[PDB]
């Protein structure tokens, strides 16, 4: 019975708000995370670093405030408070982008935090710890994102900076970029969420139309016990109803829930993959055979090579702006255009 | 088109090997009950 | 052609600064955080039936009359990873939550 | 039945069939470095480390092999192209023999392994039980690990007992494999420093000595046997797999910015140097320098060799490739054959105008031409008809020193254009294109294939982490949980603490 | 020699001491006032 | 533009592609063509497909 | 040879959709 | 500068004031920490 | 007899006190003019 | 079910509304200065309406050095004294 | 020397053998145009 | 189980399974080395990451002469 | 060797298909 042991009870207090060991790095690290962006997206500027507003100090709304990525001279320097940038300055801090990797780090131990908590408290309640294995997904998207992309490429500057429209141009360069909808682990991604959705909705509408009925009333919640052991829906009608409509049901409600978790995560674990080989420009921008065929036949057209003027398009229409270090002087003859547009 | 001549034996073989496993563990299990 | 028409549909109507878009992917995107969730909870919390030699979905009998997992637990233990007010103890109001949120986002996204 | 994903978790309590599966796995990763090699040597091209080094034919084994002292082949070439040379043993083809040989008496070990599993050794002498006794396992393979860490660096690396690892100049025009010297002060934590390698396995080579003794001799607190599961091999695999995870970010990190260990004639440039046109700056550096010493413009250019011109284009630039473009970068551009020479664009007006290089995010780039002022001169237009900075109406031409068109000046638009769009990449290459029947597409190097591999293996390893280290701490609810969980240790304020149902009200 | 990088280093290295030792300070302290029964 | 496999796409790139801007809403069955070869061209098989897909 | 690959691996999904649904392992109440 | 004092003011009040009204009932629990 | 001052107590006020100020700010904010 | 207070059982109180109803507008006023008075713009080096450009500027005046960063805006800022 | 005692038999059932030929049929489908390329 | 001349050389190494040091034993001189080394790899990261700069220390290629 | 690099598939699905068949038997064997 000593300190530690006397620590150890009290953080692991049952009380309205749990906090445990983790909550020793989960707390601080979450309350610093969203309070740095708040904070910047309701008074700092992107001005010094993108030559962009992006606080509501400055005019803007809900959907345009960001907390803007460093400067790409900052190279992918940590940025530091008491680092040789700032040197100890709080406004220039701000001005230089300091608050993105104040929120990204801390959003990243954070994210530890968060998945230490919850194996600390599934040990505690004695459930097994797939939630916090199913929690792997998003920090895989996180740090994949926000950390290895721009790590591999020449600066924060590239990463997502923190805002609704800052994240839409994010997915618009990478489309014009990166071709990242050709990426079959984008797809794989894709088909992962869109799968997760459909699980979600498919499997919810199936309990509440294979209900027992165990109440009088119109309104069926009433008659759910969160005691008492009989399943509330029929499994049985449920799978003659989806074996007929669709041919296959599920008989197996372990493995149904099982594969509720297993997809999305799968599918969020796979675009990460991706999106790390975008860190090296290593992209699934072209097929070779298309575009061989394509030069020497100027007659041959497929979505293909449609969406590729596109993303011409966008490369030399946003980059001068979206990348204002470069200094990209594209004359109005050089840019490329559809006839009369 | 020119198209990588890999890819068919690669195809062949991303497809082949994976599911031969497959029925190599069914057709077993089947067997014993 | 696909990708081909949502580039298109973004030049000509810029859909992501649409809220009926915005309300697509907060249903998608909700929609697979919630099977994960509810995935991960009801796994979490099946009851032992089985040993460590044999898959555990062989614990369940099709049919069965008894429930396979107990959600007292899984609601303690998601109560207490965020507060015990923001976790169900209601299967039925559960389940009815699960199919809302992803059909009503996708319902707007189609109205957008 | 085991479902087919635990079919492997029949060793856990089989020592010697663990260490038979160990050995089989050591054996087929022995034999893939071996074959690899192989298939590399039937493939490499010797005969010129200047252009067609063994980055640009996707050459992923053979730069160890350079990295660490071995640069000869039986058959009298060595990579730094001298020629009539005898390597002795320890030439690549001895190296992948000796490699082939170590994975087929690996495979007859793991045979007598897995038919005498039953090794009393195994069992603890108490019970009878099979029985690892892990903490003094560690304490005997960390002193190994220390020992060998502590004599590769101490004898290997110096050159003492060894041939030391490659180390070049800061362009990495003359490298070769040399002796290197610790550095014991601060700059040996410079990853730019090859003396830090020595330090670093030197020291941390005895400190290895010193904690693996400290771990044979010193049992682990109860406090830690019980908390991480010490009497459980399932803990050792998952920090085992935390430290592998840890140390693939560290080699993609160092293998994508550059250290001393991945210099650029075995991997080549990385990004990076085309980022801050680390290259163009020495060069134009050199020719400044030829010019202020009474050099012409042709004798200035013309000194620069033709190893360092090819680094400055950006062909070579790990960035610019893709996942599905597949095999040697020659495949791409074709085999690099000669410098065509430093091209200089003038105006009619006789300015010297500058083409603005293709930055590494950019597929295509517009050819746009610029004073040294940074102010646009001329392009190639889009549009024709509203064009004011065509090189037709400019008077554009492009006048080469040094290289093969030393000399030479183009103004017929049409050439004068085509040189143009090839100055965007840098430096202008004459390739063979024929030979690999290139496509044309740029592809990446071993050193982007390099890193993408080990930061996805990485990333990979910690769910592998996460997995087993959950199993580990988890064990006994694996299988579900207790079908008497009642309400009340799981319901709220029943125990002040929670789960310790020692703390009721 | 002693750069102004090098002060900073310890500036950041004794303001997370700080931070952390305070706030475990803080948290031995009310484990000790406010126990459980037991 | 080509949409099928024995025209040079692959599962990536092909589709069914959508009818000609010529036809705008017009219905555009089989035997409002002067053949099967015109109907291919301006893009039939796309409306039959999908006023097919959507009743079912 | 691409055309073949293709179509074949999606009528290997077709004949599988097949026996997946009309000789499916039969649900067994109990 | 001065602004800073201004812009603290209220939130002194507003703790000076909680402070008041609070004082009371907050000694209870603590003299019920033993 | 309950508690006044819990670990809920704070993480209550450790948002809801810089939400309103950051709410008077943003009203503030509504009539700035350029 | 924890021993806290309910949430519902506070804000029905007299009590609670006594202190909110002063703690609520204080931080809504707090909040209203730290904006009127300008000190948020100097605080995190916001610019001004007027303090985006010098007069006839319109130069972005973007960082481009990482170790003299800090005395880059502080040069923009003069070009605006 | 006795048969080593920690063998265990191997199953697999039919659905897991109709998901797992999807799921290989499908990467299929979907790789094989970028094996292609 | 199967004796052999190799096995009885190597089996006081594989005999105390099991054996512990009582309650905390080190774990407060481990605590210190994990400490020393963090602040050790901080050191190493930030010169990598150049917000470390100290003299006679260029962190680029140019430190091969 | 300019050879026919149909070859390289007609000897891999040569040799994997019969020898996949006599593996499927004979282990289908062992376990009854
Ligand atoms: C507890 C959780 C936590 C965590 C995990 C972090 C983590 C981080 N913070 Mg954050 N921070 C926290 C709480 C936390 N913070 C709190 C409570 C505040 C409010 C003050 C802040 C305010 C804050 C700011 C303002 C900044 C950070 C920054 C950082 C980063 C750099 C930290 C660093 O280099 O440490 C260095 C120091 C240590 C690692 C401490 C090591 C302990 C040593 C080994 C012991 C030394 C003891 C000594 C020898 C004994 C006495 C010596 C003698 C003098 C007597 C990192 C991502 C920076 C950032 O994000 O930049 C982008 C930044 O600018 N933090
Ligand atoms: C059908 C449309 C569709 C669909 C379904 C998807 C689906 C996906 N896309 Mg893709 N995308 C599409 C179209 C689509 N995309 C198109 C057309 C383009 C143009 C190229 C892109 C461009 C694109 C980009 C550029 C990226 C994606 C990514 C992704 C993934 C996002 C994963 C995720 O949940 O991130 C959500 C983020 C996380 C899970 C990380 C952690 C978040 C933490 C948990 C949040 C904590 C919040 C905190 C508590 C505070 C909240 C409160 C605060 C707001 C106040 C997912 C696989 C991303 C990806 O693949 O990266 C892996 C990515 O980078 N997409
Ligand atoms: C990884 C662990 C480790 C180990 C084993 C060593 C080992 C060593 N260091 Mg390194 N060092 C390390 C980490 C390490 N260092 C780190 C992380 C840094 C910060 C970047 C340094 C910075 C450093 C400096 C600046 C110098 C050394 C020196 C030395 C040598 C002993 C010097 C002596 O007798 O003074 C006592 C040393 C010790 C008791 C052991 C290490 C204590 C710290 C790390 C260094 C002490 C600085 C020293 C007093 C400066 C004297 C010179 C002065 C004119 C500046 C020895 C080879 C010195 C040397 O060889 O000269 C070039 C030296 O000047 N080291
Ligand atoms: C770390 C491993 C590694 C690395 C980095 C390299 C790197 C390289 N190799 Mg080597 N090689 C390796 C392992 C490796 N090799 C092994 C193990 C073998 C034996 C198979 C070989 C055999 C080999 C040969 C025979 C050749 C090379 C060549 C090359 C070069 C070209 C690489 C290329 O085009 O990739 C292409 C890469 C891709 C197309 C990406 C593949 C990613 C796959 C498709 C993902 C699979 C998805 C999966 C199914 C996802 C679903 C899972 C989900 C459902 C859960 C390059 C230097 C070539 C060269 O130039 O040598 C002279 C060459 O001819 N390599
Ligand atoms: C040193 C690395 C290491 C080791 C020794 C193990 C060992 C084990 N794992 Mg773990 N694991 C690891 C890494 C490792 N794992 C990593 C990195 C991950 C994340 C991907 C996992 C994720 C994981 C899960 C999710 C599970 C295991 C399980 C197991 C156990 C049964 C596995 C089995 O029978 O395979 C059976 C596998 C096959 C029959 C075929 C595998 C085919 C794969 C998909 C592709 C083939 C890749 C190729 C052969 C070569 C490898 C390439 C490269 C990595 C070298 C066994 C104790 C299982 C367990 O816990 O049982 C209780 C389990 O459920 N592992
Ligand atoms: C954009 C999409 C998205 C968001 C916003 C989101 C959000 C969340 N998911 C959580 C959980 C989960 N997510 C899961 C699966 C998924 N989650 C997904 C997608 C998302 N998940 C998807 C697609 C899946 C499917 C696999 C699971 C399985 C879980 C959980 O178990 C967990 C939970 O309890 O859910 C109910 C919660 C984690 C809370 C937390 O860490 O507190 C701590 C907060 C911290 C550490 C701060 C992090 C700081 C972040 C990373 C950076 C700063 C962000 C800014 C402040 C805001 C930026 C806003 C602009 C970008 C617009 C949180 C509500
Ligand atoms: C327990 C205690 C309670 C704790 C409270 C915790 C609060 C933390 C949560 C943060 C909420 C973030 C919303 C900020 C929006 C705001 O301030 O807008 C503030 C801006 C201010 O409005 C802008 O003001 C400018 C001032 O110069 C100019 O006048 C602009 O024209 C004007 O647009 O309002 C809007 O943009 C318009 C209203 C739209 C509001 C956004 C809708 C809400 C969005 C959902 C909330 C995010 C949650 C996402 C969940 C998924
Ligand atoms: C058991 C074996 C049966 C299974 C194999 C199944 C086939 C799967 C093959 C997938 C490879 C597809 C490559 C097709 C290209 C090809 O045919 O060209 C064949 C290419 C070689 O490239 C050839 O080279 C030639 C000159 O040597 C010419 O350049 C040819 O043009 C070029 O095709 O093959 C590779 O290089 C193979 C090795 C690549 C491995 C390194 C990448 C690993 C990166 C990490 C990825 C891990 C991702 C994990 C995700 C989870
Ligand atoms: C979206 C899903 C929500 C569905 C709604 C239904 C939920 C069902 C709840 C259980 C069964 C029904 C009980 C009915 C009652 C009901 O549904 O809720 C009412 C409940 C108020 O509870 P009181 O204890 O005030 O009263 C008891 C009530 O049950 C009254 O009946 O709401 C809250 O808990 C308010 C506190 C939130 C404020 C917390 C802010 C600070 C949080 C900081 C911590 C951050 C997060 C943690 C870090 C990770
Ligand atoms: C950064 C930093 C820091 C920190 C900070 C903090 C922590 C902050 C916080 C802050 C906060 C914490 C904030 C908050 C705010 C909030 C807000 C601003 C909100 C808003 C809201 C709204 C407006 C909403 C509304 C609505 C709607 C619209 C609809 C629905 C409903 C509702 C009502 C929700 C420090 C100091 C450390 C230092 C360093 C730097
Ligand atoms: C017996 C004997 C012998 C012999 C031996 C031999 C001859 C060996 C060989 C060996 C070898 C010859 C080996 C090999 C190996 C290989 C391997 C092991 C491979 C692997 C691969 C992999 C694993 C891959 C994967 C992948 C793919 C495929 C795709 C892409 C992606 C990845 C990478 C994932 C001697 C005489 C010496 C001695 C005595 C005895
Ligand atoms: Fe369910």
């Amino acid at each position: 019975r000593g300190w530690f042991d006397i620590l150890d009870d009290w953080l692991k207090r049952d009380r309205f708000v749990f906090v445990g060991w983790s909550g020793i790095l989960l707390f601080p690290c979450a309350y610093l995370a969203l309070g740095g962006w708040l904070t910047g997206t309701t008074f700092v500027t992107s001005w010094y670093t993108h030559g962009l507003a992006s606080s509501y100090l400055e005019g803007c709304n809900f959907l345009t405030v960001a907390v803007s990525t460093p400067a790409n001279s900052m190279g992918h320097s940590l940025l530091l408070l008491w680092g040789p940038e700032a040197q100890g300055d709080f406004t220039r801090w701000c001005q230089l982008g300091g608050l993105w990797t104040f929120i990204a780090l801390h959003g990243a131990f954070g994210l530890i935090g968060f998945m230490l908590r919850q194996f600390e408290i599934a040990r505690l309640v004695g459930v097994r710890p797939y939630n916090a294995i199913a929690f792997s997904a998003p920090i895989a998207v996180f740090v994949s994102v926000f950390l290895i992309y721009p790590l591999g490429q020449s600066s924060w500057f590239f990463a997502p900076s923190f805002g609704v429209a800052a994240i839409f141009r994010f997915l618009l360069f990478f489309q014009g970029f990166h071709n990242w909808t050709l990426n079959p682990f984008h797809m794989m991604g894709v088909a992962g969420v869109l799968g997760g959705a459909l699980l979600c909705a498919i499997h919810g509408a199936t309990v509440e139309n294979t209900l027992f009925q165990d109440g009088e009333g119109a309104s069926t919640f009433r008659a759910f016990n969160p005691t008492q052991a009989e399943e509330t829906y029929s499994m049985v009608t449920a799978n003659r109803f989806w074996s007929q409509i669709f041919g296959i049901a599920f008989s197996n409600k372990r493995w149904l829930h099982f594969f509720m978790l297993f997809v999305p995560v799968t599918g969020l674990w796979m675009s990460a993959i991706g999106v790390v080989g975008l860190a090296l420009n290593l992209r699934s921008y072209d097929f070779i055979s298309q575009e061989i065929r394509a030069a020497e036949d100027p007659e041959f057209e497929t979505f293909y090579t449609k969406n590729l003027l596109l993303n011409e398009g966008i490369r030399a229409w946003m980059a001068p702006q979206d990348q204002p270090h470069e200094n990209f002087v594209f004359p109005e003859e050089v840019l490329p255009r559809g006839n009369a547009l | 088109m020119e198209v990588n001549q890999l890819g068919l034996i690669a195809t062949a073989l991303f497809v082949l090997v994976p599911s031969v496993f497959l029925i190599i563990l069914y057709v077993q299990t089947e067997s014993q009950q | 052609g696909t990708f081909n028409f949502m580039i298109v549909f973004q030049a000509e109507h810029n859909i992501l600064m649409h809220p009926f878009h915005q309300l697509g992917v907060a249903g998608v995107f909700g929609g697979a955080l919630f099977c994960a969730m509810h995935g991960s909870l009801v796994t979490s919390s099946l009851i032992r039936e089985t040993t460590e030699t044999e898959s555990a979905n062989y614990g369940y009998k099709f049919g069965q009359e008894e429930e396979t997992y107990n959600i007292v637990a899984a609601h303690g233990y998601f109560g207490r990873l965020i507060f015990q007010y923001a976790s169900f103890n209601n299967s039925r109001s559960l389940h009815f939550f699960l199919a809302a949120w992803p059909v009503v986002g996708v319902w707007f996204t189609a109205l957008g | 039945g085991l479902p087919w994903y635990r079919v492997h978790t029949v060793l856990i309590n089989d020592p010697g069939r663990l260490i038979a599966a160990h050995l089989m796995h050591t054996a087929l990763v022995a034999g893939w470095a071996g074959s690899m090699a192989l298939y590399e040597l039937a493939t490499f091209d010797p005969s010129d480390p200047v252009l067609n080094p063994m980055w640009r034919q996707g050459m992923f084994v053979l730069p160890f092999m350079a990295r660490l002292g071995v640069t000869g082949s039986w058959s009298g070439w060595s990579i730094t192209g001298e020629t009539g040379i005898d390597p002795g043993f320890w030439s690549f083809e001895g190296v992948a023999l000796a490699h082939i040989v170590l994975s087929g008496l690996l495979f007859l070990a793991a045979c007598w392994h897995w038919v005498y599993w039953d090794l009393e050794l195994f069992r603890d002498p108490r019970t009878g039980e099979p029985a690892l006794d892990l903490p003094k396992m560690f304490g005997i393979h960390l002193f190994l690990a220390g020992l060998l860490c502590f004599g590769f660096g101490a004898f290997h690396l110096t050159g003492l007992f060894g041939p030391g690892m490659w180390v070049s100049d800061p362009y990495g025009l003359t490298g070769s494999v040399q002796p290197v010297a610790p550095e014991w002060g601060p700059d040996g934590f410079n990853p730019y420093n090859p003396g830090g390698v020595v330090a670093h396995h030197i020291a941390a080579g005895i400190v290895g000595i010193i904690a693996g003794l400290f771990h044979i001799l010193v049992r682990p607190p109860q406090r830690l046997y019980k908390a991480l599961r010490m009497g459980n091999i399932e803990t050792v695999l998952s920090s085992s797999i935390a430290a592998v995870f840890f140390a693939a970010f560290v080699v993609a990190g160092t293998m994508w910015y550059g250290s001393a260990t991945t210099p650029i004639e075995l991997f080549g440039p990385t990004r990076y140097q085309w980022d801050s046109s680390y290259f163009q700056q020495e060069i134009n550096r050199r020719v400044q320098a030829s010019l202020a010493s009474g050099a012409t413009l042709e004798e200035a250019w013309s000194a620069i060799p033709e190893k360092l011109a090819f680094y400055d284009y950006i062909g070579n630039n790990p960035a610019k490739g893709g996942l599905f473009r597949t095999g040697p970068m020659n495949k791409g551009d074709g085999i690099a054959q000669a410098w065509k020479g430093h091209a200089v664009f003038r105006n009619k007006e006789g300015e010297e105008l500058f083409v603005r290089r293709m930055p590494a995010f950019f597929e295509s780039f517009p050819v746009i031409l610029t004073d040294k002022n940074g102010v646009v001169k001329a392009d190639i237009p889009f549009r024709r008809a509203e064009s004011k900075y065509s090189f037709e109406q400019q008077g554009v031409t492009v006048s080469f020193y040094g290289g093969e068109l030393n000399g030479q000046t183009f103004t017929d638009p049409p050439t004068v254009k085509s040189y143009a769009r090839k100055a965007i990449f840098g430096e202008i290459f004459e390739f063979d294109t024929e030979t690999l029947n290139s496509d044309g597409i740029f592809r990446t190097s071993p050193r982007g294939w390099f890193t993408f591999a080990h930061a996805v293996f990485a990333l990979l390893f910690f769910f592998g982490h996460i997995w087993h280290g959950a199993r580990t701490l988890f064990r006994d609810v694996f299988s579900g949980i207790d079908p008497e969980l009642s309400p009340e240790q799981v319901e709220w304020g029943f125990y002040q603490k929670v789960g310790d149902v020692t703390t009721r009200r | 020699t002693i750069t102004p990088s090098l002060k900073g280093f310890f500036i950041g290295l004794l303001s997370g001491a700080v931070v952390l030792g305070l706030t475990f300070a803080v948290l031995i302290a009310i484990s000790q006032i406010d126990k459980v029964q037991r | 533009v080509s949409g099928s496999l024995l025209y040079g796409n692959n599962i990536i790139t092909g589709a069914v592609v959508p009818s000609s801007n010529a036809i705008g809403l017009h219905f555009y069955p089989i035997w409002e063509a002067a053949s099967l070869d015109e109907w291919l061209y301006n893009g039939g098989p796309y409306q039959l497909i999908i006023f097919h897909f959507l009743l079912g | 040879m691409e055309t073949i690959t293709y179509v074949f691996i999606f009528a290997c999904i077709i004949a599988l959709f097949f026996f997946a649904i009309f000789f499916r392992e039969p649900p067994r109440i109990t | 500068d001065w602004r800073v004092l201004v812009v603290l003011l209220p939130v002194l009040l507003a703790a000076g004031w909680a402070v008041r009204n609070i004082l009371p009932y907050a000694v209870k629990q603590v003299q019920k920490l033993l | 007899s309950y508690p006044i001052f819990t670990v809920r107590w704070v993480a209550v006020h450790t948002l809801a006190v810089p939400t309103i100020f950051f709410l008077g700010a943003i009203a503030a904010m509504q009539f700035i003019q350029r | 079910t924890t021993g806290e207070r309910p949430f519902s059982d506070i804000i029905t109180s007299v009590r609670y509304w006594v202190i909110h109803s002063i703690t609520i507008p204080a931080l809504f006023i707090a909040g209203w200065l730290f904006v009127s008075t300008g000190l948020a713009y100097d605080v995190f080096g916001t610019p001004r309406p007027d303090s985006y450009y010098a007069q006839e500027q319109r130069s972005i005046p973007l960082v481009t050095d990482r170790f003299e960063a800090k005395q880059q805006v502080e040069t923009f800022l003069e070009q605006l004294k | 020397m006795e048969p080593n005692p920690n063998r265990q038999p191997v199953e697999l059932n039919r659905t897991s053998l109709y998901l797992g030929l999807l799921l290989i049929l499908v990467l299929a489908l979907l790789f094989s145009s970028y094996f292609f390329n | 189980a199967r004796r052999t001349w190799l096995g009885d050389i190597l089996r006081p190494l594989n005999s105390e399974y099991g054996k512990v040091a009582p309650g905390w034993g080190t774990t407060p001189l481990m605590a210190v080395f994990m400490g020393l080394f963090l602040v050790f790899l901080l050191i190493i990261l930030e010169i990598y990451n150049s917000t470390l700069i100290l003299d006679g220390v260029n962190v680029s290629w140019k430190a091969l002469g």
